[PDB]
């Protein structure tokens, strides 16, 4: 749902 | 007192309030629903009659332990991984949910309250002990020092942050949370059996006593160089230990063998009863009569002996 | 579809439970048959004679449900490989009677632990049972990458831990497993659900666990990172170690609590989603070769006989 | 497991004439002027999950007598069934046991002992021991439900059914044991060369000095087809109480009842038969104090060997 | 085995 | 069969020593001021063809004690001879019961218990549960002789006797059966790896509050030598009474005694052992109430199966 | 059978 | 046979 809800945290 | 019906029939703790005020707290173990209870007794003698409990509720989950963190506020462990904190209204009738957190995985298996009495620290059966401000209603600090599940915790009532924890990895550890590396690894030296329960003394500092599976009490000494005395009393693991409020404490010991043995300083058993049918799970000493210990076990029932003290 | 499950270990009513499971997403749920705390005695004459129901009874669910839905655990306090005699005999005989009631319902699995190093009675019992009447459910054994006692950090003052390689150390935890298999006789009713733990061990452990017939794998909610936005996420190893079991298909096991509380508990399973597709697809090879692995065919031999 | 419990209540029939037969016992035993205060004592042997109670119970109701029921029960996931049914609905007027009939010490003697031990053939699942075993804490002038069950023996030519029994070679095995053994089989495709004959009949409560359960039967078949015969059809009638019957033989196959199966006794190499050449064969029911097994063998037109013999390949154990 | 069987 | 009988006679010692036993036995508990009063009841279960009945009344005849002889025997054919023998001989002295201790009821408790069903084990034969039936018939002060056993096991490699054994592949049976199985053989062409350590002991009187003969034993032997395990031999020590002692253990092996053998518990695979390696072995006792058999891992150094688990190839019938 | 087996 | 053997 949320843009980039999956993308890795930094 | 717009009660639950009935109780779950597996009483699981039992602790008097300095008034003279009896906390039960009680689960279902069996049956459809695995539920949990509390309940309040301004008369120890009427329990466990649901009909004359001073108050009652009805808790989310099973109740593993409980404690009084106050004059009215009850700190609760619970089977779903959630420690809750519920206080008393001002008419002492009705049982409010305060708080309730589910930091916890798995179970908590037991829980206490530091000396400060605003905060609390419990430990749980996927390998971890958390110490919490009431006040501030957060974890304040999490630990992973044992290997397997912390079978039990107890604050030291003389020196706040320090208390003692064991588990099923046969370590005793007394945890001192003022400096690095808190946990010290002191304990009776000998790791022929699993510890099961501690109890500090409540007069001499720095000096507790312990049980393991074969229903060994062992008196031990912080400063000392592990040196124990031991009896074994009981045919069984010791459940739990209690202190008698008196200026010359007697140790009260319950165990899986369904019994009950007051054991004088020296660990001399001064006193025993069989009088459950079952598991006896916990016992509490009257503060309006220190010669009186009532004790509730999975029979369902609140035994009360007269020891000769 | 990635087929996952919930984990759970206190279940006050099971429709409200496998409710909740269902709408989250997950496609079954781990739990105990008998509640873990109500310990059970079989020899001593004042507990042995407990009244009273021993456990919920199974008409709370269709049968079809229990066959499908349902995953037993076997209770923590049950320890067969005690040193006392007793308590020996104590957790032998309610492993067995736990066995017995999971066979009853017809459970497709059931979860058993291998925490500590020691399981010969354990595996005893567990093939005594296997080799009396006729049952189809499977057995897990849990069997953690990384040993508990080399996970824990390093607070006890007298028992520091080691930084060193311990290259042949790292491996404990699969001799535990292959001594298990091996005392049971390599049964195929005996599998592994391995759990994953916050860090893993050298890459050819890895590579030696993916060669053991892994039916699932469990996931703490605890190993998930947070990214930026507050959802959960895997580091770049785990990811990978999770591409390599869905290459497997394995079935993931989502335990212990929400701890991104401002979310969902299916934003979990959501990501597992999101690294189930995105996956390198089936090549051409892959795709003819669906649906023989690891399927034993005698060899062509045209001279012989005609095609 | 669960589910066999399951399909076995899918059967309205045998409960539902359970119930009747349970009614009109306890019709006739308690008269109308001694209905407020007397009480029956009914035990379920063998009670599962629980139908039968419920059958009994509602048996008592709408027969307006007063009853006590126990139900004795030896699985214990089934007693953990019985005792979670007892907690919520039946309360204190049904009492649990769980133990096995023969070794348990009743507190009180029952007025009327109801029990479902029936297999395919009527004493396949050894309920004559359990039942002589039970007997010592009857009445008097107790009553057993069912009351009287016979067994019926029928040969049967069946190409398909020989084959798929000689396909049941099991590795690690005797050869030729999978016709040493009876199977239970719905016998779709099937010729009946005779009509059925009784084979063993059993009743209860054995007052005999003599309480024995090795049989020896001998039956003739006529035939009128010249045909080859594979094996041996069984069925069972039953008598709960007076009139109430319950049977699976295809001339008075109880309507809609479909709890069991016809059982097959193989023959271990096809006999043919001619228009005379009536069919003589023999069974032997035998016991040893600790397993039960059947020998069965035919001896008319021409001999074959004995079946099973000692238990050799199949046994049930006591 | 729906019936009396295995 | 009578020709076993036959060979158990042959062996002097074991009677002898028996006989001496009893002796003591009836001097300690018999004073003299007593000595023409106290009739003590004598007990012989399994008695067999007479031996141990001989050897009692000599016992009681040199100790010029008085004495009551039962003699029990399940074996109708040895009761015939035993029958013959009271006939004869022993007059009213000796009373022959045809019977199972475990199932007889003697008209009055007994002082003495004598019994020799040690097998190579000494509890392959099942003494402990037949001495448990027994005991409910025992005075409270009385005595059991043997008053215990020990049995004891050691790792040994034979070639010879791994093939011996591989060669007792048997038809219409699992091809790994016989690697399941104990075999008692004479150990000739073997190497021991370790010196043997007690494995279960038994006692009788047992009057404990609980009384279980299920066992769980776990064993560690050093090696000192590369060698390939290839089984476990197996010895006994009986303790008849006090000092009186009966062994086939190789370090107290009893002079002259020829009754009984070495067990032998095999291996599915050879282990490979070198020297500074310990072995690593443990041992089941498990019953289940109609049966009674082992079942042996080994744990060290390198893992193997469970043999015969649930008595899956070799039980003892309770 | 597919591949090169049977 | 001799000994303690079948
Ligand atoms: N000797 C025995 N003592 C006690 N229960 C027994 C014995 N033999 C069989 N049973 C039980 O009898 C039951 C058989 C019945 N459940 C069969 C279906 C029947 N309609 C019923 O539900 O009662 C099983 O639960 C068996 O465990
Ligand atoms: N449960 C039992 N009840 C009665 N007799 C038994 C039982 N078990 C074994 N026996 C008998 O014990 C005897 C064993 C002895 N004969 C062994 C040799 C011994 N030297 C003797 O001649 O007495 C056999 O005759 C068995 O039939």
């Amino acid at each position: 749902t949320v843009a980039g809800q999956f993308e890795d945290a930094d | 007192p717009n009660a639950p019906a009935c109780m779950e029939r597996q009483l699981e703790a039992a602790r008097y309030r300095s008034d003279g005020a009896l906390l039960l707290g009680a689960s279902s173990l069996s049956g459809r629903c695995w539920a949990g209870s509390l309940w309040l007794f301004k008369d120890p003698c009427a329990a466990p009659n649901e009909g004359f409990c001073s108050a009652g509720v009805q808790t989310e989950a099973g109740v593993a332990d409980l404690t009084w963190v106050g004059e009215r506020g009850i700190l609760v462990a619970s089977d779903s991984g959630a420690v809750e904190l519920w206080e008393l209204d001002e008419n002492e009738t009705l049982i409010v949910s305060k708080f309730c957190k589910y930091e916890h995985d798995d179970i908590v298996s037991t829980v206490s309250v530091l000396s400060s009495g605003t905060q609390a620290v419990s430990g749980s059966k996927d390998i971890c002990i958390k110490v919490w401000d009431l006040a501030q209603q957060v974890v304040l600090s999490s630990y992973r020092a044992h290997a397997a599940q912390v079978t039990c915790v107890a604050a030291s009532p003389h020196k706040d942050s320090v208390f003692l924890s064991c588990s099923e990895d046969n370590r005793i550890l007394l945890w001192d949370t003022r400096c690095p590396k808190p946990a010290s690894q002191i304990g009776c030296s000998a790791p022929g059996y699993l510890p099961t329960s501690l109890a500090w003394h409540p007069q001499q500092s720095e000096v507790f006593v312990f049980g393991d599976e074969n229903g060994t009490v062992s008196l031990v000494d912080t400063k000392s160089t592990s040196c124990v005395l031991s009896s074994a009393v009981h045919s069984q693991c010791v459940t739990g230990l209690v202190f008698s409020p008196h200026s010359v404490p007697f140790l009260a010991s319950l165990s899986e063998d369904c019994s009950l043995a007051v054991l004088d300083s020296s660990l001399s058993e001064l006193f025993r009863s069989q009088a459950h049918r079952d598991f006896v799970r916990d016992a509490t000493w009257s503060p309006l009569n220190h010669s009186l210990l009532t004790t509730v076990g999975w029979d369902h029932q609140v035994v009360h002996h007269v020891v000769p003290t | 579809r990635v087929s996952s499950g919930r984990d759970l270990n206190c279940v006050p009513e099971i429709a409200d439970t496998l409710g909740a499971v269902a709408k989250q997403g997950f496609d079954f749920l781990c739990m105990p048959v008998f509640h873990p705390r109500f310990k059970r005695e079989f020899i001593q004459e004042p507990a042995k004679n407990r009244p009273g129901p021993q456990t919920r009874s199974d008409l709370l669910l269709s049968g079809r449900d229990w066959n499908t839905l349902i995953v037993g655990k076997l209770s923590p306090w049950i320890r067969p490989d005690s040193k006392v005699e007793k308590i020996r005999r104590n957790s032998e005989a309610a492993m067995l009677q736990e066995l017995n009631f999971g066979a009853y319902l017809g459970l497709p699995a059931f979860l058993l632990p291998l925490n500590q190093e020691d399981n010969t009675n354990l595996a005893r019992v567990l093939t005594n049972h296997i080799h009396t009447g006729h049952h189809s459910s499977m057995f897990w054994m849990r069997v953690p990458l990384v040993a508990p006692e080399d996970l824990r950090d390093d607070i006890i003052e007298n028992a520091p831990t080691t930084h060193t390689e311990e290259y042949s150390g790292e491996e404990k935890t699969w001799m535990w497993w292959h001594n298990f298999r091996t005392l049971c006789d390599y049964s195929k009713r005996i599998a592994v659900a391995l759990e994953i733990g916050a860090d893993l061990p050298s890459n050819h452990v890895i590579d030696r666990w993916l060669g053991e017939p892994i039916k699932a794998a469990i996931l703490p909610t605890s190993i998930f990172l947070t990214n930026k936005k507050g959802f959960p996420v895997l580091s770049k190893m785990h990811q990978r170690l999770i591409f390599r079991l869905l290459k497997l298909e394995v079935q993931f096991i989502i335990t212990g609590t929400n701890h991104h509380s401002e979310k969902e508990f299916c934003s979990y399973l959501q990501y597992l989603e999101y690294l189930s597709q995105n996956r390198p697809p089936p090549n051409a090879y892959e795709l003819f070769a669906k649906g023989y692995e690891d399927y034993l065919q005698s060899p062509l031999q045209p001279l012989m006989d005609n095609l | 497991e669960s589910q066999t419990y399951e399909v076995f209540e899918k059967d309205p029939i045998k409960y539902s004439q359970y119930q009747q037969a349970i009614y009109k016992c306890l019709l006739d035993r308690v008269p109308e002027e001694e209905k407020d205060t007397n009480v029956q004592v009914l035990m379920v042997l063998g009670a599962g999950r629980g139908p039968l109670v419920n059958a009994s119970l509602r048996a008592a109701k709408q027969a307006d007598r007063r009853i006590k029921l126990y139900a004795v029960e030896k699985n214990p996931n089934a007693v953990v069934t019985l005792e979670n049914w007892q907690f919520e609905e039946w309360g204190s007027q049904v009492t649990v046991v769980s133990s096995d009939m023969r070794e348990w010490v009743a507190p009180e003697k029952a007025d009327i002992i109801v029990s479902e031990l029936l297999g395919s053939f009527a004493d396949n699942e050894l309920s004559p021991e359990c039942l002589d075993g039970a007997q010592h804490f009857l009445k008097d002038d107790g009553v057993s439900i069912p009351g009287e069950y016979t067994s019926f023996l029928a040969p049967i030519s069946s190409s398909k059914l020989y084959n798929e029994v000689r396909a049941c070679r099991e590795k690690d095995r005797d050869p030729e044991a999978q016709f040493e053994m009876p199977y239970v089989v719905r016998l779709h495709n099937f010729h009946q060369l005779s009509a059925p004959q009784p084979c063993f009949t059993f009743s209860h409560p054995n007052r005999d000095p003599m309480i024995d359960n090795n049989r020896y039967c001998t039956l003739e078949f006529p035939v009128e087809v010249n045909t080859v015969l594979h094996g041996f059809a069984g069925y069972f009638e039953t008598v709960l109480y007076q009139d109430i019957t319950l049977s699976i033989r295809p001339e008075t196959h109880s309507p809609g009842m479909f709890s069991w199966f016809p059982i097959l006794f193989p023959i271990k190499q096809p006999i043919t038969v001619r228009e005379g050449q009536t069919i003589c064969v023999r069974f032997w029911r035998c016991s040893n104090s600790k397993k039960v097994w059947y020998e069965w063998a035919v001896t008319a037109p021409v001999c074959s060997a004995i079946h099973n013999p000692t238990g050799r390949s199949y046994t049930i154990g006591l | 085995g729906r019936g009396r069987g295995r």
